[PDB]
């Protein structure tokens, strides 16, 4: 598949005024491994992440195609932008190429920068919008994702149990895909904060 | 009162081609002998200063081996002409695996003549006439030719032509001093005569160029040294 | 060509020139110039001629002249738009 | 009211006219005489082809068109345009046939080419036509047509109808004719006859007659009348100029 | 055959105006007047809508336009400029939500419709719009009460007339107008500003009224502005 | 003077003056006279030299085997319809198989002369025509104009002084349709000596003569080729 | 339509072109607009034209457009044209952004958008725009930058200048008062406030009149901040305390 | 687009635009350059010293390859599109061929465009003039210089902008082969040309050169103070024990 | 101002000093040049329009000259002014009416054909390469909902809805005529509306016409159609108005 070629997994889940978002750091070309540290998960604003899984060309592409258009939507309003709105930015740029499109799958996670109210999606390489209450999962892993986070997601999380719950999953997931992990990266955001950590995972 | 680039006069004319000839008048002069030996070149340089470079002077220019070109008026646009000239017979050479024969270049240069004009048009296409006069001088098949060409897009064959200010001084000249059986030697030291009349400032090595083709050896621009030999037979 | 020469030697004919200048050179330069600015030139020498002491011009004195007033006054000229018409 | 208000067909006049449109008229009014006249079972033409020198070739400059085979086109005025308006009305007749199945209905044809003339007096960028055409049809279906085109892009159905210098004049003398009732058999004589009656001799030279057949004796084909038929009606008119 | 002048008609003066645009401000100072008041809880936009007789049917054409659910038009100069921006305003509004699935902001359309009439500035073979445009709109709570002129040049306000008698409608407006305003009071001191220079018994069809409140755009109808014309 | 610089501009008097000031650059241009006799079409053309020392301009353009031209006017112009209608020769003889039609030909260059005389910036051509042909309808003549008119002649002449070659042309018509090869150059020849004064006349050096016909292709006739038309030829004193 | 046509690309028999010329002076009639370079900060500060009792404040400016995370401009003349140019430099700082993945250096904005004032001046036969910039930036070649281009689509690089109407004044004035080397962001604020203050017309001078921008660089990351009326109102009092000491030494 | 002809012909035979052109060029600041043996040096004269301006934003004299440098008179503008237009060139001329480039080479590029400019529809002339200034390989220094016509020549020394003909009359009288003989004395030639056209100052004086294999030098007013000092010893040493 | 004018305001569509636009109202005196003048009623449950038939020869084919023009089925148009321009636009009408059909998939309202003529008409008056068109156009038809319907749009770009109307050289009596006979409120019947037009012309000429000067289009609520009466119908009606 074209998806497996780069593999990658990336992830998001709601807690109470809290969200998160996580992905593992592999940049590897089918089997073999190139480098640990690949960015996959992007800041869209403050209290705003979006999570690209996929083929690694169009994960930088579409990361940096979006970065351009929301530049010029924070410069022209004078606001950042509103976490449904990227949605739709995302969703608008992928169907573009709806006949040679983009290999990506992104899921978005952010905080309303008005209220504070968390919002996770996730969409299709051709851009169909899937908004949920609890997490979303792409990659070539999400069978294995989805599996954990039906089993260990509650509803109303404190940021260090959304913390325990995102990561335990992502871990146990990924360490059962073959073309994701070498390192796991979670990103928990709340109205005051943002914290990254680093987790103690397999380098197999 | 404004008028567009393609009017005619009620005398029958485009005010644009008659303003180019007369943007002729102001070029250097040149003249071209030929003659059953080769055809003959020459142009006086118009240096201005003594620190301008003359070598950076050239109003006769090699079209191809057997066809050089010598140039009045606004050089700027003499230059457009040339290249136009050198890829069309390069284009034959390609196609026909043959040389072009100077009527038939002369023709294709001749054909940019008229080729401008506002609306209905290209967007880089030409806003106003080509301010230049040519000789075309060359050896084919039909043994040495010479040409002559202006703004107007006629060409026509010529034994021997003056192009420049001093246009209709040097012609009768020439007139008064052409046969169909003149030597190239007496075609060459006719023109430096006359171009000496003609010439503001003194007649020198570093003051003309001047160039012929014979049917036996291909373009040859005269050096210092062989326009010195030339010059000092006053 | 040889109408300005007329009216170059119909104008100079009158003042101490130099004889072996030759009217015809300077006539050259001038393409499309009425026999008025001609007359500048003729004239204007006479500056040139007195702005040394000399009695004579010479042939530069007429060519500064040509190139002093032609050229010069260009830009205003008026008979490059009062030949259409204007 | 000449004042930069005559210069471009994009330039109403202060009175609310196209001075352009009225010079091309004008310029259509300065050429020789061409008439049209239907009757019951067909429509003739005719057109007063004033010869300009004996160097001429008898049937140069034709006047009468095939615009279809069905459809007979008469000018007067600028030459050219009148050509190219016939070119034309034949490409949007071929164009009919083509996309409809048909031969293209007399009105429709009238309808479209008119509209292109009239296309042409709105912008600066081109100018209006200088030529005045009729269009001659007959059909089973429809009847025995007559269409008359002005510079302007007006297109009115006649009787009979008249263009050029003596326009005025052909009128009165067709008006004298009860053609709803008479054959295009007949209606040639009357043709020639007030071609002849308006042909001024002193101010024009000699002059060659042009004369056209479309309907029923033809089947629907717009011909040229025979030498025959031609002569005869010639020599009616040469007597019946004699009173 | 056609093609388009590609030339500027719009060019600067020796004192650095450019004539047609001021030229076109005459055209919209000529207009029949318009006020708009934004009211802390609404804003109000109210034109005069006078015809030349008894036979317009005054139930056909509109001077006070809904350009989406949150936006409303209306205009003073000449009408069928007015018709052609009112459509592109549509369409760009459209456009912005065919991409963000939001409605436009006001200061957005404003921007987009201001930047066409810029483009008939300086685009070939055009004149610029006689007409000048307030454009109210309600997005995130707040009001927005926006002015575009002919020249593509817009300014946010708080209240302003526009039309024939705009400058003693504006001092009125100065005066007899102030902030803590509900939508209503809005209504009265627009109608009573309109006043100030209809020339005639000011009936329920001879003005057009719009409202703006955090419930849509909507236009007034006939009725309800008879009521408010009852004082 | 407000009606003299565009084409797209009809005068009040129902003209348009570009067009008439473009039919003057065809009385610019050398004499050519162009009769036909019932089988054969001749041109006969009177060339110019700028200077003694210069060539002649060339007068008379090889189109097709069976059409050629005698061109007055703007050589430019001149050289783009020349082309033009060799390039239509030959789109019909690569299509059809068979030689264009010579009034089909005449047909298309009205069409195409047309087109500028009616578009803004665009000029007409200034150059007039005269086409010697023959198809499966005899001989033919043809005179174009910059207006974009065309005429089928029986004889013609342009240029300047042509006057004087159409008086005597239309002096002998009646003799040109009956006449042998020879006296029809000959009449050619005289048409075209009829526009010259006195002082000057006919040589082997400013005449080119181009026939055409049902046993001859066109063919050109420039130099000592000329020479046997012109050894034949009574001179005339008044 | 060639009637029609004003010819604005086209060369006037001194040598120089009109609509050019004509637009300079159509600055001259726009509020004045002025900045000074520091060497810890940049500063824009604008006569404001939309002073009304009516305005209703909707936007963080006026006159002081937000280009870049690292770069802001002022403008003066016609303020459609000002929109269009704003658009469209935006739109440059993104290619940029887009093609290097890093900030586009001052300079490199504004020479790309002078390339198109230019263009305009040279074909097309459209009206120029009547519009002139100041442009404040940062970056990581030059640092704290302060640059100026014109309607011709010529530009340059000041340490402090001004644009609009008294603008030849107001340059005066900073040639006595600068401190090449010696600038600071508040004693450049003083000279602000003094420039303005005898620039504008309407003398006195409340913060209603005037809007000042600061561009500044605090921990790794570009600031530019739209002063608060209330500072500006200190800078003013701050301004005649020290106008009414002076005095006082006679 | 705008199609129509700005630069035609005037009946007298000019091109007016172009003359207008060279006339923006006259108004320009004063540029000379002069040519040595292992070093060429070309001085701009008034950097319109605002003292609150930023002299590398306003440099006259750019480089277009690390073979060619340039320096101009006219419009800034212009002379950046050309300027940069030229830099794009000299670049795909190494792509496309291996070996460099070559002074005579981006002139005529640069002349052509000019030119091109001269001759299009909708367009107008750029308005600068241009003294190109590089070493070829194989060593030889070289210094052209082109117009607002599209002509190019070569020239030993030259000047242009305001006041070009006191320069020009100035570098003619004193352009020998002991002048230039060494760095030290072409750079002096420089300075002692721009030091009769200029404000009297030195720091109104931009020198730049250029020399063997290495790049561009722009020279410090340090530097340039130091020359024009011995300059006016000089001009005190053999001037003033003298007269 | 008062009527001044500066550089072209008066050759191409741009703005004069005082904000006038004067080649567009040298199109509305265009208009008046064809030298007719027509009329057009609403009923309660119709639509009538009327215009001269200057047949001025009898060698024209009088059934060809018409002013009448359908649409559609259902919505007729009367034009006045320049013929050329309003066959023109005529033909720009019935290919806006099929378009939208074809596109919306119902049948166009007379509301939005006049809106969209006049929309492109306002083009016109915007571009400067060409001229307004010097013609005027009405509109009648019935909608599903509104009932009968009069439209009209203008040379500049101006259209509205109608009780009545009329356009041409008597406009403004017609207008006073009808302003005056509207005001009385009668039971406008199809016979109601008919008379009241017819009159108003006649009463505008001072005339009273045979059957064959004048041409009568109609569009009703039972029969929406578009009909052009014959000239026996309107004889028809023609000897019942010299009754009361």
């Amino acid at each position: 598949s074209i998806m497996s070629y780069n593999g990658g997994a990336v992830m998001a889940m709601k807690g109470k005024n809290c969200v998160a978002i996580a992905a593992d750091r592999r940049f590897g070309i089918q089997a073999q491994m190139v480098t640990t540290d690949f960015q996959k998960i992007f800041p869209m604003g403050d209290r705003l992440y979006i999570g690209l899984a996929g083929l690694a060309t169009d994960v930088q592409t579409v990361a940096q195609r979006l970065k351009f258009r929301l530049n010029l939507y924070e410069l022209k309003e004078g606001r950042q932008i509103k976490p449904y709105t990227l949605m739709s930015m995302v969703a608008n740029l992928l169907y573009e190429k709806r006949f040679g499109p983009y290999y990506t799958e992104p899921v978005i996670a952010g905080l309303d920068p008005k209220t504070f109210k968390p919002f996770i999606c996730s969409l299709d390489l051709i851009g169909c919008p899937m908004v949920t209450d609890d997490f979303v999962v792409s990659g070539t892993c999400a069978e294995q994702m989805y599996g954990m986070c039906e089993s260990l997601w509650e509803p109303n999380m404190d940021p260090d149990h959304l913390f325990e719950t995102i990561s335990q999953a992502m871990l146990n997931a990924v360490d059962r895909d073959a073309v994701s992990g070498m390192g796991v990266i979670v990103h928990i955001i709340e109205k005051d904060k943002i914290t990254t950590r680093t987790l103690k995972a397999r380098m197999d | 009162y404004d008028r567009g680039v393609n009017t005619f006069s009620p005398e029958g004319r485009l005010f644009q081609v008659e303003y180019a000839i007369e943007a002729i008048k102001l070029g250097s002069t040149a003249i071209g002998i030929q003659t059953s030996e080769g055809v003959c070149l020459a142009v006086e340089k118009r240096i201005t200063s003594p620190l301008m470079e003359p070598s950076s002077i050239e109003k006769i220019v090699e079209i191809d081996a057997h066809i050089g070109c010598a140039m009045s008026g606004l050089i700027a646009d003499a230059k457009t002409l040339i290249d136009k000239a050198r890829v069309e017979t390069q284009n034959h050479w390609f196609t026909y695996n043959e040389t072009m024969t100077v009527e038939s270049v002369t023709q294709a240069v001749s054909n940019l003549a008229l080729q401008f004009g506002e609306e209905d048009a290209d967007p880089g296409a030409m806003s106003r006439p080509f301010g230049v006069a040519l000789l075309f001088g060359g050896v084919d098949e039909k043994g040495p030719q010479l040409f002559h060409m202006d703004p107007s897009g006629t060409f026509v064959q010529c034994d021997a032509r003056a192009i420049g200010s001093a246009s209709e001084g040097a012609q009768s000249s020439l007139q008064e001093v052409y046969h169909k059986s003149m030597t190239l030697k007496e075609a060459i030291k006719s023109s430096l005569i006359i171009l000496k009349q003609v010439m503001e400032e003194k007649l020198n090595a570093t003051n003309i160029e001047l160039a012929t083709v014979q049917p036996g050896q291909n373009f040859h621009m005269f050096t210092k040294e062989e326009l010195e030999e030339v010059i000092k037979d006053i | 060509l040889e109408g300005r020469t007329h009216i170059f030697k119909i104008h100079a004919r009158s003042m101490s020139v130099e004889r072996d200048i030759r009217f015809e050179l300077l006539a050259r330069l001038c393409p499309n110039s009425t026999g008025a600015e001609i007359r500048s030139v003729c004239t204007e020498a006479g500056m040139f001629a007195i702005r040394a002491r000399r009695k004579i011009a010479t042939e530069k004195d007429f060519l500064e002249a040509v190139n002093k007033v032609i050229k010069s006054y260009a830009k205003f000229s008026a008979t490059p738009r009062y030949m259409t018409y204007n | 009211i000449g004042t930069g208000y005559d210069l471009s067909a994009s330039t109403f006049s202060p009175d609310g006219r196209v001075f352009q449109v009225e010079y091309a008229m004008k310029a259509v009014e300065n050429s020789s005489t061409a008439i049209g006249i239907r009757c019951k079972d067909g429509v003739v033409f005719g057109v007063e082809k004033l010869v300009l020198s004996k160097l001429y070739e008898e049937g140069s400059n034709k006047r009468l068109f095939n615009v279809d085979r069905h459809v007979g086109m008469a000018v007067a005025g600028l030459l050219a345009d009148a050509r190219s308006l016939a070119d034309i009305a034949r490409e949007e007749a071929s164009n009919f046939r083509s996309n409809f199945g048909y031969n293209i209905p007399l009105k429709h044809l009238a309808d479209r080419v008119a509209m292109y003339v009239h296309a042409y007096t709105l912008y600066s960028a081109v100018r209006p036509f200088g030529c005045s055409f009729m269009l001659g049809s007959y059909s089973v279906n429809d009847g025995a047509q007559l269409y008359m085109i002005d510079p302007s892009g007006v297109s009115y159905g006649y009787w009979g109808c008249a263009i050029g210098k003596a326009r005025q004049a052909a009128k009165t003398e067709i008006e004298k004719l009860q053609m709803k009732e008479m054959t295009c058999r007949d209606i040639v004589k009357e043709v020639a006859k007030i071609i002849y009656i308006v042909h001024d001799e002193v101010k024009d030279k000699a002059f060659e007659l042009e004369l056209s057949w479309v309907g029923e004796l033809t089947n629907g084909r717009h011909e040229i009348v025979p030498k025959d038929i031609r002569e005869e009606a010639e020599k009616y008119a040469k007597e019946s100029l004699k009173e | 055959a056609e093609r388009g002048y590609s030339f500027s008609l719009t060019t600067f003066s020796p004192s650095g105006k450019l004539v047609q645009i001021e030229y076109a401000l005459a055209a919209v100072a000529g207009g029949a007047p318009s006020v708009g008041i934004k009211a802390a809880n609404g804003v109000v936009l109210a034109t005069e809508k006078k015809q030349k007789s008894i036979l317009y049917d005054e139930r056909s054409v509109h001077k006070v336009e809904p350009i989406t659910k949150h936006i409303g038009l209306v205009y003073s100069g000449m009408g069928p400029d007015y018709r052609v921006l009112v459509h592109r305003a549509r369409k760009l509004a459209q456009q912005y939500y065919l991409v963000y699935q939001e409605p436009i902001p006001t200061a957005q359309l404003v921007q987009r419709v201001a930047s066409v009439m810029q483009e008939y500035t300086q685009s070939g073979g055009v004149r610029p719009f006689g007409v000048s445009l307030l454009i109210c709109g309600w997005n995130e709570g707040r009001p927005y009460l926006f002015q575009s002129d002919p020249s593509g040049a817009y300014f946010a306000w708080k209240a302003t007339a526009m039309g024939k008698n705009y400058v003693n409608g504006k001092t009125f407006l100065e005066k007899r107008y102030n902030e803590d305003l509900e939508l209503e009071d809005a209504i009265h001191t627009a109608i009573l500003t309109l006043k100030e220079s209809f020339e005639g018994q000011m009936t329920e069809d001879n003005i057009e009224v719009g409202i703006c409140n955090e419930a849509g755009f909507r236009r007034l109808t006939p009725t309800e502005v008879k009521d408010y014309l009852a004082a | 003077n407000q009606y003299d610089n565009d084409v797209t501009v009809w005068s009040p008097q129902g003209r348009i003056h570009q067009i008439e000031y473009a039919m003057e650059a065809v009385k610019q241009g050398s004499a050519t006279v162009g009769l036909k006799s019932k089988t054969h079409a001749v041109l006969v053309a009177l060339k110019r030299a700028q200077s003694e020392l210069a060539a002649h301009q060339k007068k008379i353009l090889h189109v097709d085997n069976h059409i050629g031209i005698s061109i007055a006017g703007l050589t430019a112009d001149a050289r783009l319809l020349c082309n033009f209608m060799r390039q239509e020769c030959l789109d019909s003889r690569f299509v059809f198989d068979r030689p264009l039609p010579v009034s089909r030909l005449v047909s298309l260059i009205g069409s195409k002369t047309q087109i500028p005389t009616q578009r803004y910036g665009r000029r007409p051509y200034g150059v007039g025509l005269l086409i010697a042909g023959y198809d499966d309808m005899g001989p033919h003549i043809f005179q174009t104009c910059p207006s974009a008119n065309y005429f089928d002649c029986r004889a013609m002449s342009i240029g300047a002084r042509s006057q004087s070659a159409r008086t005597y042309l239309e002096r002998h018509m009646s003799e040109f349709m009956e006449c042998n090869l020879n006296e029809l150059v000959k009449h050619g020849l005289r048409a075209l000596r009829e526009t010259l004064p006195a002082e000057q006349d006919l040589t082997t050096k400013n005449v080119s003569i181009g026939i055409v016909g049902k046993d001859l292709e066109f063919t050109i006739y420039d130099d000592d080729d000329v020479s046997p038309f012109l050894e034949g030829l009574e001179e005339r004193p008044q | 339509s060639r009637r029609y046509d004003s010819r604005t690309t086209i060369f006037s028999p001194e040598g120089r072109l009109y609509q050019v010329e004509y637009a300079m002076e159509a600055i001259g009639h726009a509020g004045t607009c002025l900045g000074i370079l520091a060497n810890d900060g940049v500063l824009l500060a604008a006569e404001r034209r939309n002073i009304h009792k009516l305005l209703d404040e909707v936007f963080f400016s006026e006159k002081i457009y937000k280009l870049n995370e690292d770069m802001a401009c002022s403008v003066a003349g016609i303020t459609s044209d000002a929109n269009v140019l704003t658009n469209e430099l935006r739109l440059i700082a993104q290619r940029y952004l887009l093609q290097y993945q890093e900030p586009i250096p001052c300079e490199q904005l504004v020479t790309a958008l002078c390339d198109i004032k230019q263009a305009y001046t040279q074909f097309g036969g459209k009206r120029p725009f009547g519009v002139s910039l100041l442009y404040i930036g940062w970056d990581k070649h030059y640092g704290f930058q302060l640059y100026q281009s014109d309607p011709s689509g010529n530009y340059g690089g000041w340490k402090a200048t001004c644009i609009g109407n008294n603008s030849a004044a107001a340059v005066s004035m900073l040639k006595q008062d600068y401190k090449e080397g010696e600038m600071t962001l508040k004693s450049a604020l003083a000279l602000a406030i003094k420039v303005l203050n005898k620039t504008m017309d309407v003398s006195k001078l409340s913060a209603e009149k005037v809007e000042i921008a600061t561009l500044t660089r605090e921990n790794g990351k570009t600031v530019i901040r739209v002063l608060k009326q209330k500072e500006v109102e200190q800078l003013i009092k701050k301004h005649e305390e020290e106008e009414a000491k002076a005095e006082r030494e006679k | 687009s705008y199609d129509r002809a700005i630069t035609v012909f005037s009946p007298d035979g000019h091109l007016f635009q172009v003359e207008y052109a060279q006339e923006a060029v006259k108004k320009g600041s004063t540029a000379v350059g002069v040519r040595g043996r292992d070093i060429v040096v070309l001085g701009v004269e008034k950097k319109s010293v605002a003292k609150l301006q930023d002299e590398r934003t306003v440099r006259k004299i750019c480089a277009l390859d690390d073979n060619v440098c340039m320096a101009f008179a006219g419009l800034t503008a212009d002379a950046r599109i050309v300027i940069n237009r030229a830099r794009v060139e000299c670049q795909s001329h190494r792509l496309t061929v291996e070996d460099p480039v070559t002074v005579e080479y981006i002139t005529r590029y640069i002349a052509s465009l000019k030119q091109r400019y001269t001759q299009s529809n909708g367009r107008r002339p750029f308005g600068i003039s241009a003294l190109i200034v590089g070493f070829d390989f194989d060593g030889t220094p070289r210094l052209y210089q082109t117009d607002p016509s599209g002509t190019y020549h070569a020239w030993k020394a030259n000047a242009i902008g305001r006041g070009a003909k006191s320069v020009r009359e100035f570098l003619e009288k004193n352009y020998t082969d002991e002048a230039i003989e060494t760095d030290d004395l072409t750079i002096k030639l420089v300075i002692k040309a721009l030091l009769e056209v200029v404000q009297s100052g030195g720091k109104n004086i931009e020198l730049a050169v250029m020399r063997r294999d290495q790049s561009l030098k722009i020279l410090n007013p340090e530097e340039i103070e130091k020359y024009v000092a011995e300059i006016e010893k000089e001009k005190e040493e053999n001037e003033k024990k003298k007269q | 101002s008062r009527g001044s004018s500066a550089g072209f305001d008066r050759h191409i569509t741009i703005f004069s000093p005082e904000g006038r636009l004067y080649q567009v109202e040298y199109a509305f005196k265009a208009i008046n040049q064809g030298g007719l003048t027509s009329v057009a009623v609403r009923g309660k449950d119709c639509a009538v329009i009327v215009t001269q038939k200057k047949v001025p020869d009898k060698l024209l084919d009088s059934s060809t000259v018409t002013h009448l023009f359908k649409i559609t089925e259902n919505i007729g148009c009367v034009m006045t002014g320049m013929t050329a321009d309003s066959r023109s636009q005529v033909q720009r009408a019935r290919y806006e009416a099929a378009n939208w059909k074809y596109k919306y998939g119902y049948e166009i309202p007379v509301d939005m054909l006049c809106k969209r003529i006049a929309d492109i008409s306002q083009v016109y008056t915007q571009n400067a390469e060409m001229r307004p068109l010097g013609c005027c156009m009405i509109l009648i038809g019935i909608d599903e909902e509104q009932g009968p319907q009069v439209y009209k749009c203008d040379p500049a770009g101006y259209y509205c809805g109608f009780k009545a109307t009329a356009a041409g050289v008597k406009q403004t009596e017609s207008t006073s005529f009808l302003e005056k006979k509207v005001k009385k409120k009668f039971d406008w019947t199809f016979e109601q509306t008919v008379e009241t037009a017819i009159t108003c012309l006649s009463t505008v000429l001072s005339i009273d016409f045979k059957p064959s000067e004048i041409e009568v289009g109609v569009v009703t609520v039972e029969n929406p159609k578009f009909r052009i009466l014959t000239e026996a119908e309107i004889d028809a009606h023609l000897v019942a108005l010299a009754e009361r």
